[PDB]
C-alpha cells in the first residue's frame, strides 16, 4: 500500500497501490467497506491474465473496462435487479443479484469484416432478447442491427418452439442474401445463448471477485 | 456390374441423403445451399 | 491530405449522426422527432457540401 | 451409456412432438371415415 | 451422468404415455361420431 488519500468533505477513501500485488491492485476508490456499495477497482494489465483495466461497482450495475483481449473484448456492463425475498439466505455470496441486462462492447478485429464483427451485443436476460450492433465500415455512417428474440425450448404446450423468421429483426446496410437464412440464424442463436451463459457466469465470477477482493482488503486492514 | 457416370440427379440425391433434419431445418438448407450454392458435396461408396 | 481531411470530417458526422440516432430512438413526441429528422437531414447536406467542398 | 441415453433424450423429444402429430394422423384417418360415411350418404340422396 | 439421462428418460416415458392417454379418447369419440352418423343415414335408407 502507497497512497491513502481520505477526502472528509464526500467522505471518499482512495489506496493508491504498487505492482507485484497477487490480485494485481492499483487503485480502490470507496465510501463504505460493506459489499454492493459504490467502488471503483482499477487494476494492471501486465499482472492481470483476463486484460480487465477497471471494475465500478455499484448497488444496481457492475462495469467491467478490459485492454488487450484476444477476443477483442473491450467493455462488459451487467444491470441486476431487485432481490426476491428468500427467508433461509441473508448472505451476498448466497443470495446473488439476479442478472438482467448485460452489455459486452468489443474491440474492431481487422481479420473480421465491419458488417460482421460485433461492435456491441446486448443481452436482455428478463425479457430475452439479444441484440447485436456490428462494426461500422469506413464507408459508412450507420452499423449492421439485429434483434432476436431469444423465446424458451420448450412452450406452454409441451412442443418445442420452432424457429420463425418474423421474431428475427435484422437492419443491413447491404442486405446480405446469406444473413436471411434461417439456418445461419439458427447457428447465430445456438452461439448468442451460449455466449450470454458465458457473460452470466463472468458477472457472477467478477462479482465473486469483488467480494473476495474486499475480504482480503478487510484482511490486510 | 454397370458403373453408371456422375450427374446432377445422384448429386441432388446425395444432398437429400447427406442431411435428414427437420422440417424448417429442410427451407433452412433450401435457402442455404442451393445448386449454384452447395457447400459440400459427398458422392463416395457409388 | 485532401483524404485524410475527409476522413476526419466523416468521423466527427459520424459521432453526431450516432448520438442523433440515439435521439430518434428515444424521442415520444411527435413534432420533436420530426424536427430532429430534419436537422439530421440538414446535417447530411452540410457534409455533402463539405465533401464536395 | 452417456450418448445412447442422451440419444434416447433426442429421439424421445421428437417422439413427444410426433405423437402430438401422430394425433392429427389419427384425425385424419378418421376424418376419411367420415368423408365415406359422406360419400356413401350423397350417392344414396343422388340415387333417391 | 448416466442416472439424471435415465431420470429424463423416464419423465420423457410419462410425456407420450400422456399425449398417447388424449390419442384413444380422442379416437373414441370421433368412432362414435362415425357410428352415429351411420346410425342416421342407416334410417335414410329404410325410407330409400
Amino acid at each position: 500500500l502507497e497512497l491513502k488519500h481520505i477526502n472528509k468533505t464526500t467522505d471518499l477513501k482512495t489506496d493508491y497501490f504498487k505492482p507485484g500485488h497477487p490480485q494485481a491492485l492499483r487503485v480502490h476508490s470507496y465510501k463504505s467497506m460493506q459489499p454492493e456499495m459504490d467502488r471503483v477497482i482499477e487494476f494492471y494489465e501486465t499482472a492481470r491474465v483476463d486484460g480487465l483495466m477497471k471494475r465500478e461497482e455499484t448497488p444496481r450495475t457492475m462495469t467491467e473496462y478490459y485492454q488487450g483481449r484476444p477476443d477483442f473484448l473491450s467493455y462488459r456492463h451487467a444491470s441486476f435487479g431487485p432481490r426476491v425475498k428468500k427467508l433461509t439466505l441473508s448472505s451476498a455470496e448466497s443470495n446473488p443479484r439476479p442478472i438482467v441486462k448485460i452489455t459486452e462492447r468489443f474491440f474492431r478485429n481487422p481479420a473480421k469484416p465491419a458488417e460482421e464483427d460485433v461492435a456491441e451485443r446486448v443481452f436482455l436476460v428478463a425479457e430475452e432478447r439479444i441484440q447485436l450492433r456490428y462494426h461500422c465500415r469506413e464507408d459508412h455512417i450507420t452499423a449492421s442491427k439485429r434483434e432476436f428474440l431469444r423465446r424458451t425450448e420448450v412452450d406452454s404446450k409441451g412442443n418445442k418452439i420452432i424457429m420463425t423468421p418474423d421474431m428475427c429483426i435484422s437492419f443491413e446496410v447491404e442486405p446480405m442474401e446469406h444473413t436471411k437464412k434461417l439456418l445461419y440464424q439458427y447457428e447465430a442463436m445456438m452461439h448468442l445463448k451460449r455466449e450470454e451463459k458465458l457473460s452470466r457466469h463472468q458477472v457472477w465470477e467478477s462479482e465473486l471477485e469483488v467480494l473476495e477482493i474486499l475480504k482480503l482488503r478487510e484482511e490486510e486492514e | 456390374m454397370e458403373p453408371r457416370v456422375m450427374d446432377d440427379d445422384m448429386l441432388k440425391l446425395a444432398v437429400g441423403d447427406q442431411g435428414p433434419q427437420e422440417e424448417a431445418g429442410q427451407l433452412a438448407k433450401q435457402e442455404g445451399i442451393l445448386f449454384k450454392d452447395v457447400l459440400s458435396l459427398q458422392l463416395d461408396f457409388r | 491530405e485532401n483524404q485524410e481531411q475527409g476522413k476526419r470530417k466523416i468521423a466527427k458526422f459520424e459521432e453526431k449522426h450516432l448520438s442523433s440516432l440515439s435521439a430518434i430512438r428515444e424521442e415520444l413526441e411527435l413534432p420533436n422527432i420530426e424536427k430532429m429528422i430534419l436537422e439530421c437531414s440538414a446535417d447530411i447536406s452540410e457534409l455533402f457540401d463539405a465533401l464536395m467542398t | 451409456n452417456d450418448i445412447e441415453t442422451l440419444k434416447g433424450e433426442q429421439m424421445k423429444l421428437q417422439g413427444v412432438i410426433k405423437s402430438l402429430e401422430k394425433d392429427i394422423q389419427g384425425l385424419k384417418r378418421e376424418i376419411q371415415e367420415r368423408d365415406e360415411t359422406i360419400q356413401d350418404k350423397e350417392k344414396r340422396i343422388y340415387d333417391l
